């Protein structure tokens, strides 16, 4: 989930 | 509505061809002059001759090369998933976690557009790496691929276009029995109405195969088995395998993958 895995939400955010 | 669904498939089939650089009809019409990498020989003049960048054993270096290559692959899947109607309402807990889960069977899904029988399209189409090779590697290394061959010459029998493809791998995004799921109702409707926009895609441009649909939807739990096949190779050789060191965007997907 969101908290972990910030290379995976960064590619999400645009 | 069956406009509708025809307006999905289009919408779907125009992102799949801005997402991915190489489809399975410029691979096709390759595999139909790239360097071949059939032998140790062959391999230590083909990186020079030919998609690897960084600051500089074999089995390991092509190791590298397929990560390297995944990494790109994820970041297509992600800008394809972004397109799919109703994906970034999501819970963006849940969009992370279709991504972690979804991304491998997609990249496998896509490697078989890159194979034969033989080998596999490697670095964008200007090699051709052969399965022979691939197998004759040491310890575990020549079982990491054997599966991904054996799962695309059953698939490419399938005959599927891109069209077909951008719909099936939607379909795969959105599968709501990904472990840890929030919200499973939203992501099960959306997947409800890409599964009938497929069907009508099937029986549209594959009128003569019956029941491909059925076929179709058994590849995907094939797709699943594979990717946790994999990630317990991956996790066979962590013990060993000194000189192996993932990347980090594949590290935190497979995580706590499986
Ligand atoms: C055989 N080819 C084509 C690509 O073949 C691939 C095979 C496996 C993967 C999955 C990677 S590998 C791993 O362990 N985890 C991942 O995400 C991705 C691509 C090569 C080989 C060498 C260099 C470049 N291309």
């Amino acid at each position: 989930n969101t908290k972990n895995h910030p290379m995976l939400m960064n590619l999400l955010k645009d | 509505e069956s406009a509708d669904l025809r307006a999905l498939a289009k919408h779907l089939y125009d992102s799949y061809i801005k997402s991915f650089p190489l489809t399975k009809a410029k691979a096709r019409a390759i595999l139909t002059s790239p360097f071949v990498i059939y032998d140790m020989n062959s391999l230590m003049m083909g990186e020079d001759k030919i998609k690897h960048i960084t600051p500089l054993e074999v089995a390991i270096r092509i190791f590298q090369g397929c990560q390297f290559r995944s990494v790109e692959a994820v970041q297509e899947i992600t800008e394809y998933a972004k397109s799919i109607p109703g994906f970034v309402n999501l819970d963006l807990n849940d969009q992370v976690t279709l991504l972690k889960y979804g991304v491998h069977e997609i990249i496998y899904t896509m490697l078989a557009s890159l194979m034969n029988k033989d080998g596999v399209l490697i670095s964008e189409g200007q090699g051709f790496m052969t399965r022979e090779f691939l197998k004759s590697l040491r310890k575990p290394f020549g079982d990491f691929m054997e599966p991904k061959f054996e799962f695309a010459v059953k698939f490419n029998a399938l005959e599927l276009d891109d069209s077909d493809l951008a719909i099936f791998i939607a379909v795969i995004i959105l599968s709501g029995d990904r472990p840890g799921l929030l919200n499973v109702k939203p992501i099960e409707d959306i997947q409800d109405n890409l599964l009938q926009a497929l069907e009508l895609q099937l029986k549209l441009n594959h009128p003569e195969s019956s029941q491909l649909f059925a076929k179709l939807l058994q590849k995907m739990t094939d797709l699943r088995q594979i990717v946790t096949e994999h990630v317990q190779l991956l996790q066979v050789i962590k013990k060993t395998e000194t000189d192996m060191s993932l990347h980090p965007l594949l590290q935190e997907i497979y995580k706590d993958l499986y």
